[PDB]
């Protein structure tokens, strides 16, 4: 049980 | 918990901090399991040196995860939520949970590994909820801000 952060990709 | 708690304040938790270690990817089950194993090996070595792993307090919010020295409440890391790519519990050890944060300093991915007696699953879910709320705010701003 894990979660990716959808916002991450936009701040890289 | 509620939106408001994550959004307007923070949720505190106690944990032990096994450390952080550099990883190659921002996500993935294998990646985090290899990290947890590395840090369990290091911790076992340190215990044979007579060391305890440090206790920390975590403050989870839509803005990030702060890692505090629990007595002084002094901030030792602030992991901005938008630099945390992934959080997971460990399916083969209830108490272990982790997240991957892209380092301010170095461009490297760091996996932070922790131990919580009772709350590992709950902590992991809380960070997931933070991701959800922060992403919704992000979309509602049409992609802008901070």
């Amino acid at each position: 049980n894990g979660y990716e952060n959808p916002t991450y990709k936009f701040f890289e | 918990h509620t939106p408001e708690a994550l959004s307007k304040h923070f949720i505190p938790y106690n944990a032990k901090f096994l450390g952080s270690t550099e990883v190659e990817q921002p996500k993935g089950t294998e990646v985090v399991r290899d990290a947890v194993r590395k840090l369990k090996f290091a911790r076992h070595i340190k215990k044979s040196e007579g060391q305890k792993i440090p206790k920390v307090e975590l403050q989870i919010s839509i803005y990030g995860v702060k890692i505090l020295e629990p007595k002084t409440k002094e901030v030792q890391h602030n992991c901005q939520l938008h630099r945390i790519s992934f959080c997971a519990d460990d399916k083969t050890d209830k108490r272990i949970f982790t997240f991957i944060c892209k380092d301010s300093e170095s461009n490297k991915h760091l996996c932070y590994v922790f131990d919580s007696e009772k709350c590992a699953e709950e902590i992991t879910l809380t960070i997931g909820q933070a991701f959800d709320l922060a992403y919704r705010k992000f979309l509602e701003s049409g992609g802008k801000d901070v």
